[PDB]
C-alpha cells in the first residue's frame, strides 16, 4: 500500500543538495543550493522556469519539447539540477508530472546497446522500480537530457531503424534519437539542454520545439555572486573591488563559470596571504592563471594530464578509470593531489571514474599537449576536425591554443613550452584565418565573430593585424558586451575592411565603443547599419561619433531602423561637418515632413557633399516639397533623389518640377514611383524634361498616369533638349491606346535608351505595333519591359522574331 | 451602386465599394474595394468561368475555395467570402495592398545593393510559417513567387493566392505555354505530372535564391521555354556568392532546388531551419 512517487522525490531532494555534486566539497564544505543564482531566460519579458510546457497564445498547441541553449560556463546543468529539486521539493511542476528522470550526456554511450533502462538508472536506489506501471504512462514523465553537445562518440540523425517500446535493447543513438523524436514514450515531455553549435545535429530532430536562450549574470547578480560566494563581506570587498578595477574580466565574468574560477582563485590567495592580484584579459588568461596558481605551488604530472586530455578528445572520453590513469603516469599521489585540487572530480554519484572539473578545462589542458616539448601532436588534424561533431568541435581546444600561442609568454609552468612549436603554430593559424575567412557562416564552428574571438585571445598585434587583412567585409551580429569588446579591438586593429554591417541583435545607449572604433577606420568605405533597433538614441551616438574627422565614410545605409524625424536633426549635424559622406539612406523610416524640413538645412548647408539621398517611404506628404524643392535648387551636390512611396501627389511634384526645371540644377535621376500621379503631373514633368539637360533617368512606376499622361509626357520627352535616357513606366494604368503616342516616341527620340514598360494593357496590338516600327533604325538600346503581360501566339512570335533580326536590341524581354 | 444588405452578409456586390483595378489575371480580375458594411479594405477577385464551364465543370472549383477558406493564420490573405451573382464568381479575401516582394526586390535592384543576409531571412521564415500552415493541412500553394508575396507596413509577409486563377485553369494546360511563370516550377510540373507539395520546396528554394541573387536562377537573355526547361531539368543555376551568404543558406536552396523530384527537404524542416538562422541574426 505504498507508492513509487514519494520514494523517488525524497532521493532526488536527496541527491541534490548540493552543486558540486559530490563530497570532497573544498574542505567537505557544503555547496547550498541556495547559492544558485538566478540566471537570464530569454524566449526565443522574462520568461520562468515553471509553465515552459505550457498551451502556446492561440488553438492553445501544448508543448512536448523545450530546447535551452547557451555558452558553456552559462549554467546549462545547474539550471537543469535546480529544476530537479524544486520539482522534489513539490514547488516546481509538481502537479504536472509524477517523475523527473535526470541524465547526464556525458554517463550515456551512443555505441553500446541497452533498454530503456536509464530510468531505473537514475531512480531511487530501488533496483526494481514500479516500471511498467505508472512510470510507464507517457505524459505523467519528464526526461532531462542536459549537455547533447557533451555526447561522446558519432551520432546520426538519418536513422531508419527509430526503434519504439522501450522493453527493447537498442545502440544508445538509436534509443537518444527514439527519445528526442517523441517516438519512444510518445506524448512524454523532455527538456535539453545544448551548446548553440551542437545545434546543427539537433535541429533535425526535435519536429515543434519551444526554444529559450540561457543568459549569464547582470551586474548585479555578478556582484551578489561574489557576495554570496564570499561569506565574509570584508573577503567580498575586496574582491569585488578587484573584479571591478579589470573591467575585462568583469565582462568575462558574465559566464558564472568564469567569475567562480576567479573567486576560487582569489579565495586561494586569500588562504595564502596573498596580495590578491589579477591582472587576466583574456580567458586564456584566466585559465592560465587559475592553474598556475593551483598547481605551481610538478610539470611531470602536468605533461601527463596534459596527454590524457588530448587523448580523451581524440578518443571521446570523459569518464576516465584508474587504468586510464595509469596509461598516462597518474596514479596516486598526483591524482589525489588533484582532488585536493579542485581540478578533476571522481564522479562520486554511483560511479568510479574520473573527470575534468569542466569540458572547457579538459578542452584546455589538450590544447596545451600541442605545446609542450600521443594521439598526434599534430595542428593540421586539430584544425581539420575543427567543424566535427565527433571530436567535440574543439572549440576551446582551438581558441585556448590562440591565446596560449604568443610570444608574451610569462613563467610559472608556462615556462615548460616550446617556443619552436609555438612558432609552428602561430604560422599555421594564420594560413587557417585566410581560408576560413573566404566564405560567411551563421551556426557552423567557424562564424566570424567567433575568428574575432580567437584573435582577441591572441593579444599580438603583429599577428591580429595580419590577419584582419583578410576580412574585405566585415558582417557581426553583437549580442553582449563581450561581443562588442572583442569585435572592437578587432575592428580597430584592421586596416583592410572596407563594408561594415552590423546585424545589431538585443540585450542601446551603450555601444560607444565600437563606433567610437568604428570613426577612426582609415580603410571603411560602407557603413551599413539597417534592418536593426537603431533607434533615436543610437543615432544620436552615431551622429556624434560620424561628425570625427577621419570617420571617411562614403555610404551610410540606414533603412528601417524605426528612426523617428527627432533623429534629422542629429543627422543634419554630420551633414554640415561630414564632407566624405556621399550616399544616404534614409528609407523606411518615420521621417516625416518636420523631419526631412531638418534635413533639409544639412542638405544646403555648404560642404554638403552628398550626392545619393534616398527617401523612400518617408511618411512624407505633398507639404515638404516647398521645401525639398529649395534644396535641388541650393545643393549643387545632391544629383540623386528618391521619393518615391510617399504622400507626393500631383501638387508635390509641380513643386519640385518649378525648382528641377531650372536648367542650373544638377538633379540626374528622380525616383517619383509611387506619388500616385496622375495624367496631370505630365505637365511639370514635360516642363523639366524640355528644359534640365542634367536629367538622366526618370521613375514614374506606380502611378497612374493612363494614355493622357503618357501624350503629355510625350510631348515633353519628344522635345529636341530633352536628354532623358531612361523612363521606368511599370503599371501606369496605360491601356493599347498609347501605344500609338509611345510607338511615335520611340521613332522619333534620339536620347531614349530604355522604355521601361511593366504590367499594363498595352495590348497586343500595341506590342506587333512596336516590333514594325522598332525595326526602323531605332535608337533604343535596351529592352521595353512587357513583363507581366500576356501575349498570344502572333504576338509572342513577332516578339521573337523582333528578337532575332535586330539582335542590336540586346535585351527585349518577353514575358514567357 | 445597390443598395447595402447587410442581412446577405458578404455574399454580394452590393456591400463593396470598388474604388479601381489592382491587378489581372487570365481567368479572373482582381479589385481594390471598401466593404460598405464595416468599411474594411478588401481585394475582390472576380472569376469569369461562364465561358469556360458549365455548371458540372464548374463544380470542380468548388472544392478548392471551401478547401482555402478553412485556413487562419497571420502570414497567410484570409478569405472571407465567396458568391455567385450576375454569372461571376467573387471572392472576399484580406487586402495586402502595402507593397510586396517584388517591389522589395526592385527597390534593391535600383540601390545596386544585396539584401543583408538578417533581412532575408527576416522576410523568409514568415513566408515559411504561411506554407507550414498550409502544408499541415494538406492544402498546396502552387504558385509561390514575389508576386504573391505581400508585405505589410510593419514588415509582415502574407501569402496571397492571385496567381492567374490557377485553380480554375486546372484542365487547360494547353494554355499554360503562355498562362504563367515557369521559373518557379519543378521539372515536374513542367512535365505536368501532377503537382505535389514538394514542389512548393522547390518555388521556395527558388525565392529564396532570387532575393539573394535579386534574379532568378534560371533567368537568361532571349531564353526560350526550351531552353529554360533544360536548364531546369540539369538544375543548372549560378552560385550564391560565398563572402555574401552564409553557408547554411546556400545549403537551403540547395536542398529546395532538387531536380530529383523525392529528394527534397519538406515545409517543416525548412522553416525549422529558418527559424534557427533568423534567431542568430533577428534584430529586436
Ligand atoms: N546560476 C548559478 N548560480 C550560482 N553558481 C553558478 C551558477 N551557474 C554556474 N555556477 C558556478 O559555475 C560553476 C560551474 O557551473 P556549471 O557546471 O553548471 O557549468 P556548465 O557549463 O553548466 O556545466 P555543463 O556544461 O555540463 O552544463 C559552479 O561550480 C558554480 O560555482
Ligand atoms: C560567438 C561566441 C559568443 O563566441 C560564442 C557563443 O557560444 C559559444 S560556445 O558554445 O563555444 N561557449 C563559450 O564560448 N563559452 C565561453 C565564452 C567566453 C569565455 C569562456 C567561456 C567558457 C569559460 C570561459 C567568452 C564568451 C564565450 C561561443
Amino acid at each position: 500500500k505504498k507508492d513509487y512517487r514519494k520514494k523517488y522525490r525524497k532521493y532526488v531532494r536527496s541527491r541534490f543538495q548540493c552543486i558540486e555534486d559530490r563530497n570532497a566539497r573544498l574542505g567537505e564544505s557544503v555547496s547550498l543550493n541556495k547559492r544558485y543564482t538566478r540566471l537570464r531566460l530569454i524566449k526565443e519579458s522574462p520568461i520562468k522556469m515553471e509553465l515552459l510546457f505550457d498551451p502556446d497564445d492561440e488553438h492553445s498547441e501544448p508543448v512536448h519539447t523545450v530546447v535551452f541553449q547557451g555558452a558553456a560556463g552559462i549554467g546549462k546543468t545547474i539550471l537543469a539540477r535546480k529544476m530537479m529539486l524544486d520539482w522534489a521539493s513539490g514547488t516546481l511542476y509538481q502537479d504536472r508530472f509524477d517523475y523527473l528522470f535526470y541524465i547526464h550526456c556525458r554517463e550515456v554511450s551512443l555505441v553500446t546497446q541497452r533498454s530503456l533502462g536509464d530510468l531505473i538508472m537514475s531512480c531511487c536506489p530501488d533496483p526494481n522500480p514500479p516500471i511498467h506501471k505508472i512510470v510507464r504512462k507517457p505524459s505523467r514523465i519528464l526526461f532531462l537530457m542536459d549537455g547533447f553537445d557533451e555526447l561522446q562518440g558519432a551520432f546520426d540523425e538519418h536513422i531508419g531503424p527509430l526503434c519504439t517500446d522501450w522493453q527493447k535493447a537498442e545502440r544508445g543513438d538509436i534509443l537518444l534519437s527514439s527519445l528526442i523524436r517523441k517516438k519512444l514514450l510518445p506524448e512524454a515531455s523532455l527538456l535539453i539542454t545544448t551548446r548553440p553549435v551542437a545545434l546543427e545535429k539537433l535541429q533535425h530532430l526535435l519536429d515543434h520545439p519551444r526554444h529559450v536562450e540561457i543568459l549569464g549574470f547582470s551586474e548585479a547578480k555578478r556582484k551578489e555572486y561574489f557576495f554570496k560566494y564570499f561569506s565574509d563581506e570584508a573577503q567580498a570587498r575586496a574582491a569585488f573591488s578587484l573584479i571591478q578595477e579589470n573591467e575585462v574580466l568583469f565582462t568575462m565574468c558574465f559566464i558564472p563559470l568564469v567569475c567562480w574560477i576567479v573567486c576560487t582563485g582569489l579565495k586561494q590567495q586569500m588562504e595564502s596571504g596573498k596580495s590578491l592580484a589579477q591582472t587576466s584579459k583574456t580567458t586564456t588568461a584566466v585559465y592560465v592563471f587559475f592553474l598556475s596558481s593551483l598547481l605551481q605551488p610538478l610539470c611531470a604530472h602536468l605533461w601527463g594530464l596534459c596527454s590524457l586530455a588530448a587523448d580523451g578528445i581524440w578518443n571521446q572520453k570523459i569518464l576516465f578509470e584508474e587504468s586510464d590513469l595509469r596509461n598516462h603516469g597518474l596514479q596516486k599521489a598526483d591524482v589525489s593531489a588533484f582532488l585536493r585540487m579542485n581540478l578533476f572530480q571522481k564522479e562520486v554519484d554511483c560511479e568510479k571514474f574520473y573527470s575534468f572539473i569542466h569540458m572547457t578545462f579538459q578542452e584546455f589542458f589538450a590544447a596545451m599537449y600541442y605545446l609542450l616539448e600521443l594521439p598526434s601532436r599534430d595542428v593540421t588534424v586539430l584544425l581539420e576536425n575543427y567543424g566535427k561533431f565527433e571530436k567535440g568541435y574543439l572549440i576551446f581546444v582551438v581558441r585556448f591554443l590562440f591565446g596560449l600561442v604568443n610570444q608574451e609568454r610569462t613563467s610559472y609552468l608556462e615556462k615548460k613550452l616550446s617556443c619552436k612549436i609555438s612558432q609552428q603554430i602561430r604560422l599555421e593559424l594564420l594560413k587557417w584565418i585566410e581560408v576560413k575567412a573566404k566564405a560567411k557562416k551563421l551556426q557552423i564552428q567557424p562564424s566570424q565573430l567567433e575568428l574575432f574571438y580567437c584573435l582577441y585571445e591572441m593579444q599580438e598585434e603583429d599577428f591580429v593585424q595580419r590577419a584582419m587583412d583578410y576580412f574585405p567585409k566585415i558582417e557581426i551580429n553583437l549580442s553582449t558586451r563581450m561581443d562588442h569588446m572583442v569585435s572592437s579591438f578587432c575592428i580597430e586593429n584592421c586596416h583592410r575592411v572596407e563594408s561594415l554591417s552590423l546585424g545589431f541583435l538585443h540585450n542601446s545607449s551603450f555601444c560607444r565603443g565600437l563606433f567610437s572604433v568604428l570613426s577612426t577606420s582609415q580603410s571603411l568605405t560602407e557603413l551599413d547599419l539597417s534592418d536593426n533597433s537603431l533607434g533615436d538614441p543610437g543615432m544620436r551616438v552615431l551622429c556624434e561619433t560620424l561628425q570625427h574627422p577621419g570617420c571617411n565614410i562614403r555610404r551610410l545605409w540606414l533603412g528601417r531602423c524605426g528612426l523617428s524625424h527627432e533623429c534629422c536633426f542629429d543627422i543634419s549635424l554630420v551633414l554640415s561637418s561630414n564632407q566624405k559622406l556621399v550616399e544616404l539612406d534614409l528609407s523606411d523610416n518615420a521621417l516625416g515632413d518636420f523631419g526631412i524640413r531638418l534635413l533639409c538645412v544639412g542638405l544646403k548647408h555648404l560642404l554638403c557633399n552628398l550626392k545619393k539621398l534616398w527617401l523612400v517611404s518617408c511618411c512624407l506628404t505633398s507639404a515638404c516639397c516647398q521645401d525639398l524643392a529649395s534644396v535641388l535648387s541650393t545643393s549643387h551636390s545632391l544629383t540623386r533623389l528618391y521619393v518615391g512611396e510617399n504622400a507626393l501627389g500631383d501638387s508635390g511634384v509641380a513643386i519640385l518640377c518649378e525648382k528641377a526645371k531650372n536648367p542650373q540644377c544638377n538633379l540626374q535621376k528622380l525616383g517619383l514611383v509611387n506619388s500616385g500621379l496622375t495624367s496631370v503631373c505630365c505637365s511639370a514633368l514635360s516642363s523639366v524634361l524640355s528644359t534640365n539637360q542634367n536629367l538622366t533617368h526618370l521613375y514614374l512606376r506606380g502611378n497612374t498616369l493612363g494614355d493622357k499622361g503618357i501624350k503629355l509626357l510625350c510631348e515633353g520627352l519628344l522635345h529636341p533638349d530633352c536628354k532623358l535616357q531612361v523612363l521606368e513606366l511599370d503599371n501606369c494604368n496605360l491601356t493599347s491606346h498609347c501605344c500609338w503616342d509611345l510607338s511615335t516616341l520611340l521613332t522619333s527620340s534620339q536620347s531614349l535608351r530604355k522604355l521601361s514598360l511593366g504590367n499594363n494593357d498595352l495590348g497586343d496590338l500595341g506590342v506587333m505595333m512596336f516590333c514594325e516600327v522598332l525595326k526602323q533604325q531605332s535608337c533604343l538600346l535596351q529592352n521595353l519591359g512587357l513583363s507581366e503581360m500576356y501575349f498570344n501566339y502572333e504576338t509572342k512570335s513577332a516578339l521573337e522574331t523582333l528578337q532575332e533580326e535586330k539582335p542590336e536590341l540586346t535585351v527585349v524581354f518577353e514575358p514567357s | 451602386q445597390k443598395a447595402l444588405r447587410p442581412d446577405m452578409g458578404y455574399n454580394t456586390l452590393a456591400n463593396f465599394r470598388i474604388e479601381k483595378k489592382i491587378g489581372r489575371g487570365q481567368f479572373s480580375e482582381v479589385y481594390r474595394a471598401a466593404c460598405l458594411l464595416d468599411g474594411v479594405p478588401v481585394a475582390l477577385m472576380m472569376v469569369q468561368i461562364f465561358d469556360l464551364m458549365d455548371a458540372k465543370a464548374r463544380a470542380d472549383c468548388i472544392k478548392e475555395i471551401d478547401l482555402l477558406k478553412q485556413l487562419n493564420h497571420p502570414n497567410v490573405i484570409k478569405y472571407y467570402a465567396s458568391f455567385i451573382e450576375d454569372n461571376e464568381l467573387n471572392i472576399v479575401l484580406e487586402l495586402a495592398d502595402a507593397g510586396d516582394l517584388s517591389r522589395m526586390i526592385k527597390h534593391f535592384k535600383k540601390q545596386k545593393r544585396l539584401i543583408p543576409e538578417r533581412t532575408v531571412w527576416k522576410y523568409f521564415v514568415q513566408l515559411c510559417s504561411a506554407l507550414e500552415h498550409m502544408h499541415s493541412r494538406r492544402v498546396m500553394h502552387r504558385d509561390i513567387k514575389p508576386a504573391n508575396v505581400f508585405i505589410t507596413a510593419t514588415g509582415v509577409v502574407k501569402l496571397g493566392d492571385l496567381g492567374l486563377g490557377r485553380f480554375f485553369s486546372s484542365k487547360t494546360t494547353a494554355a499554360h505555354s503562355l498562362v504563367g511563370t515557369p521559373y518557379y516550377m519543378s521539372p515536374e510540373r513542367i512535365h505536368e505530372n501532377g503537382y505535389n507539395f514538394k514542389s512548393d520546396i522547390w518555388s521556395l528554394g527558388c525565392l529564396l535564391y532570387e532575393m539573394a541573387a535579386l534574379q532568378s536562377p534560371f533567368y537568361g537573355d532571349k531564353m526560350n521555354l526550351y531552353s529554360l526547361c533544360k536548364k531546369i531539368e540539369q538544375c543548372d543555376y549560378p552560385p550564391l556568392p560565398s563572402d555574401h551568404y552564409s553557408e547554411e543558406l546556400r545549403q537551403l536552396v540547395n536542398m529546395c532546388i532538387n531536380p530529383d523530384p523525392e529528394k527534397r527537404p519538406d515545409v517543416t524542416y525548412v522553416y525549422d531551419v529558418a527559424k534557427r538562422m533568423h534567431a542568430c541574426t533577428a534584430s529586436s
